[PDB]
């Protein structure tokens, strides 16, 4: 990365820091050009301090010197080397050893903006240069008023600072109201008592300075947003066989369990898998019949899975462990990955293995010693009847890649473990779970005060507004807090039982009756849970969106680009599609009598996405592959949507496999002549 | 001694432009076998199977069954086995091995997936109950497929021209 940490003050006595930055060489200058975010009068630096180390490449005697020797004191391994004069003193330096450096600069009469200042050295062959790049390095800023040793002066963390990117340098400067609002950079605040305000493995300084794992989420580079991994298993397809074939696609959703109407408290990871209930082959009946499975047999299960990181930090040497579960609590299997033999890293917002590669098989075909996953007869009927699995993944994530100030590199540190860090994060942050991205539950944690901790007294205040902006990217383009074209009021706020009381009291105290009016006034505390959900959808107890009002569903199908005896072409919104398990096509006569075309619970999967983004609802697919034949132009073709919560997934107790009885929603109805 | 007659009628999308050929064939068989001793049943199948006319010898009911068949709009997959099942069930309930029973299936024999084998099995069940299975081919029907359902190639005729042949074989 860089060399010496530099602090520049507008006063003469180390009290008002205007710039904290580092420079790669002995050139410690800050020209006029780079002072754009400092008030004009404060652009006159009357003192500065620099701090770090040199490692030298050849042992030798050296003379240090600066541009302004009379204004400067310098120490090298705690001995004075310049002092109130060009005190020109040879000092021995051995190669490979590190020597502490401190330069002090005081200038009363500041006739110039910025600072022109260079640190030189001369070897014994009398060669004088500005100290070059691979000699100076930073002080060790690991767990001059800087209580938590992160490198950011206490005063700045508490009053607030801007981080400005130069050409190489990052500038860290105090927040001033009438200059930085206008320009669109954020006001950072952090705890002067906490090296990582979020209690995570990266310091406030590492975060805002980019001395951090390149794979940490960009939002988690804000010192109030926690950087930690969040991993679940996503199943893609399953294969079932008789043990001595049924192949089905699956969809999986990371889950969050409410209690009884209220957001939950646990920090576990879980996903629920839907097994596709649509037909694979034309005459198929019950899974059991297709297989030849009699009453005393066993079934075997195999599946492809990927790991999914929806957190804000990467994982390197240990995947979490997972129970494959049926029903409430019949573990079918433990899924372990070999420790310390990951083939890549598992990055935030990414998969393992990545999408450009084959997924993991629960039983790989090379591996004759992998554990078989079996089911008894009774359980296989359960699986057929519920078509559902759950994957419970623990929070064991392995070692952390942390920054190292003597290397300037990021490396996996074997003394650093996510197990030690996670509990601290959980304890000192508020949790928000938000589903606006594509209706998937995404979790974030924000540093917040425990009002009862006597040392938390100096942690930044966190409002609900700021938390949404910094953690999720809500913004206020034109007065209204929003997320990607969706107003905040299109989302519902739900809290755990205790948070709920706390919020309600805050509102009463504010005289507010409506949380949307006072988002900037509502204070977050540690250990709060907030669940934020798109208002258009119905949610099951896991908070998966499983449906929507009839009105919403009907509206989302208004735009019918093209209709014909082969089907419908429409623009349907990506979220709506996610909650429909299929469609039913029906022909109606003059007298109201009806006949479903695709008249089987397993024949509803007739809709598909196109590359242009549009949905095709394919009439041919279960019409022996032909367009519908409408013998009479006064007949209607009616098309119905079926929501997830309404899907039938097996034949009736009476063995009836039709669409008879299905709760369905009318979304299109035209006469033969109105279609063409 | 005389016959119980079971019509198993393909109303899938693949034969929709020929429903009228199928209807006509049924009407013209209903008009030949008018003896009061004879009973018929009409079954239709696409992706479900439905008894349009329960086995019966009443002339009014048959006539009503024909008007019903005339209203059929063919659409759907071709689950022939669900059609033969409904025939078999009615046969079973009729006395089984007791009756002289006959199934006539009208179809193009274009079957997908597991339907060929489930039709083959239902066909064999039919014969196990003392019934003969005939297949009348619609359009460019699959010869082999229908031979595997019907008793033999003797009981496999085209629709076009197979009224004559099929009445002499009775
Ligand atoms: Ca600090
Ligand atoms: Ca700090
Ligand atoms: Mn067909
Ligand atoms: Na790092
Ligand atoms: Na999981």
């Amino acid at each position: 990365s860089q060399g010496l940490l530099g602090y520049y003050f507008s006063d003469l006595n180390f009290q008002a820091p205007m710039v904290v930055t580092s420079s790669t060489t002995g050139d410690l200058s800050i020209p006029s050009s780079e002072l754009e975010n400092i008030p004009s009068e404060n652009q006159y630096f009357q003192s500065a301090i620099w701090s770090g180390f040199i490692k030298v490449k050849k042992s030798d005697e050296y003379t240090f010197a600066t541009s302004a020797d009379n204004h400067v004191t310098m120490w090298v391994d705690d001995q004075e080397v310049i002092n109130k004069a060009s005190n020109s003193n040879k000092i021995r330096l051995e190669k490979g050893r590190l020597y502490q450096i401190k330069i002090q600069y005081q200038r009363e009469n500041p006739t110039e903006k910025g600072l022109d200042f260079k640190l030189y050295w001369t070897d014994s062959q009398n060669k004088k240069e500005v100290i070059s790049s691979d000699n100076l390095q930073l002080p060790e800023l690991k767990q001059v008023p800087d209580r938590d040793n992160d490198g950011i002066p206490d005063s700045l963390e508490v009053e607030g600072y801007t981080v400005d990117v130069k050409n190489k340098r990052t500038f860290l400067s105090p927040w001033i109201s009438n200059i930085h609002e206008k320009k669109g950079l954020t006001k950072y605040k952090s705890s002067p008592e906490k090296w990582s305000t979020a209690s995570d493995p990266y310091s406030d300084f590492e975060k805002v300075t980019g001395r951090i794992d390149k794979n940490v989420s960009p939002e988690a580079r804000h010192p109030l947003v926690a950087a930690y991994p969040i991993v679940h298993v996503d199943m893609e397809n399953i294969i079932l066989s008789k043990n001595e074939t049924i192949s089905k696609n699956t969809s999986t959703s990371r889950t969050h369990t409410s209690e009884v109407v209220s957001a939950g408290f646990s920090n576990s990871n879980s996903s629920t898998v839907a097994i596709d209930h649509s037909l694979s082959l034309a005459g198929e009946r019950t899974w059991a019949e297709t297989m030849g499975l009699n009453t005393a047999d066993t079934a075997r299960l195999n599946a492809n899975i990927r790991y999914v990181n929806t957190g804000t930090a990467p994982i390197y040497n240990v995947l979490p462990t997972t129970s494959l579960v049926l029903g409430k609590n019949q573990t079918l299997a433990t899924i372990k990955a070999k420790e310390n033999q990951l083939s890549q890293i598992l990055a935030p917002n990414n998969y393992y293995p990545s999408k450009n590669l084959a997924p993991i098989a629960l039983n790989a075909q090379d591996d004759f010693s992998s554990t078989p996953i079996t089911m008894n007869y009774n359980q296989f009927l359960e699986l057929e009847k519920t078509k559902q699995l759950r994957l419970d993944t623990d929070q064991v994530y392995g070692n952390i890649a942390t920054y190292n100030f003597e290397n300037g590199r990021v490396r996996v540190d074997t003394g650093s473990n996510w197990s030690e860090v996670l509990p601290q994060i959980q304890e000192t942050t508020a949790r928000i779970i938000f589903n606006g991205k594509d209706l998937n539950l995404v979790e974030r944690r924000i540093a917040a005060v425990n009002p009862s901790d006597p040392l938390e007294t100096t942690k930044p205040d966190m409002t609900l507004k700021e938390a949404l902006k910094i953690a999720f990217g809500f913004n206020e383009p034109n007065g209204n807090l929003q997320y990607q074209g969706k107003d905040i009021t299109e989302f519902d706020f739900n809290f755990d039982q205790q948070t709920s009381q706390n919020i309600k009291n805050q509102l009463a105290e504010l005289n507010a009756t409506n949380i949307y009016t006072v988002l900037d006034k509502i204070k977050l505390n540690a250990k709060m849970n907030i669940l934020i959900r798109d208002k258009r959808f119905h949610y099951d107890r896991n908070n998966i969106a499983v449906g929507a009002d009839e009105s919403v569903v009907k509206e989302a199908h208004r735009e019918v680009i093209n209709s014909s005896t082969e089907g419908l072409l429409l623009n349907i919104d990506k979220d709506i599609r996610k909650i429909l398990s299929g469609y039913i096509v029906e022909i109606e006569d003059t007298e109201g009598l009806k006949e479903v075309i695709n008249d089987r619970y397993d024949m509803l999967n007739i809709s598909s996405l196109r590359q242009d983004g549009k949905t095709f609802i394919d009439f041919k697919k279960y019409n022996d592959k032909l367009p519908l034949y409408i013998s009479n132009p006064n007949y209607k073709v009616n098309v119905y949507a079926v929501t997830k919560e309404n899907t039938i997934i097996n034949p009736s107790e009476n063995g009836d496999t039709s669409t008879n009885g299905i709760k369905k929603i009318l979304i299109f109805s035209k006469k033969g002549y109105e279609i063409g | 001694r005389a016959f119980d007659l079971y019509f198993v009628l393909d109303k899938s999308g693949s034969v929709a432009n020929n429903w009228i050929e199928i209807y006509n064939f049924v009407q013209q068989l209903a008009e030949r076998f008018v003896s009061p001793e004879m009973r018929l049943s009409f079954i239709v199948f696409s992706s479900q199977a439905t008894i349009i006319l329960p086995l019966t010898g009443d002339r009014g009911k048959i006539s009503k069954g024909l008007e019903d068949l005339k209203r059929v709009s063919p659409v759907g997959e071709t689950y022939i086995h669900e059609g033969l099942k409904l025939a078999n069930e009615q046969i079973q309930k009729a006395g089984g091995l007791k009756t002289s029973s006959i199934i006539i299936a009208l179809t193009d024999g274009k079957l997908d997936g597991l339907v060929p084998s489930y039709a083959e099995k239902e066909a064999k069940i039919s014969r196990s109950l003392g019934a003969s299975v005939y297949c009348v081919g619609v359009l460019d029907f699959e010869q082999a497929q229908l031979e595997r359902i019907a008793d033999s190639k003797e009981q496999v005729f085209p629709v076009k021209g197979g009224f004559q042949a099929l009445k002499g074989i009775i």
